């Protein structure tokens, strides 16, 4: 009965000594730092869209634990980077149609060369 | 967690935990036990640490108030979002 809290708590502080080294890793540099180091635009959108992750993951994580009643203003932060990761992945899905038409033609062409001259 | 990203499954491992603990009767302990309810708010300033961590990150400059420094950061993040993700759509919209 009591003994049944124990490994919840014990997994919660387990998870956050794992994650310690990773925010540190995360933050060994300033934001602006390295998205001025990324010439890839879409890369800099997956930082940007990363720190606002965990940022709100964070803060989350903290609203739970201080045991805040109304977490409808952080599920909101959680829905709307959910979202904008959905936008992105929309955009992804557009350059993955364009590849694999690009993709096929190639396929198509090492085809007409093997077997013809076959 | 079987994310093959490392940072984003040590993230979802502490926000499952978190949920997952809270959701327990921990009211009870509290009122039971001092040094519980004392762990939790150490674990919970922990947390706010490493939020602090990333908002320092994000806010360069350095030559209720982490609950709204929290809401202007992520303003500021999706403002760049959406700028990042125009640019984006603009280019290949042109293409």
């Amino acid at each position: 009965d009591i003994e049944k809290i124990k490994p919840y708590v014990r997994s919660f502080s387990k998870a956050l000594d794992e994650l310690k080294p990773e925010i540190e890793k995360l933050t060994s540099k300033s934001l602006d730092e390295q998205l001025l180091l990324l010439s890839d635009e879409r890369a800099k959108l997956e930082l940007i869209n990363r720190y606002a992750y965990v940022l709100s993951s964070l803060m989350f994580a903290n609203m739970k634990v201080l045991g805040v009643k109304d977490m409808s203003p952080i599920l909101g932060e959680l829905k709307r980077v959910k979202s904008y990761m959905d936008k992105a992945k929309q955009y992804d899905n557009r350059i993955t149609k364009s590849n694999e038409k690009s993709q096929a033609e190639q396929e198509k062409a090492k085809n007409i060369i093997s077997n013809v001259l076959d | 967690s079987e994310n093959p990203d490392v940072l984003l499954s040590r993230v979802i491992n502490v926000v499952r935990a978190a949920s997952s603990l809270a959701s327990q009767d921990v009211d009870f302990y509290k009122n039971l036990d001092r040094g519980f309810s004392k762990d939790l708010k150490s674990k919970a300033d922990k947390l706010a640490d490493m939020a602090n961590e990333i908002i320092l990150s994000i806010d360069e400059h350095h030559e209720s108030d982490l609950w709204n420094n929290f809401g202007n950061i992520m303003d500021n993040l999706l403002e760049m979002s959406d700028h990042s993700l125009d640019k984006l759509n603009c280019a290949i919209n042109s293409k």
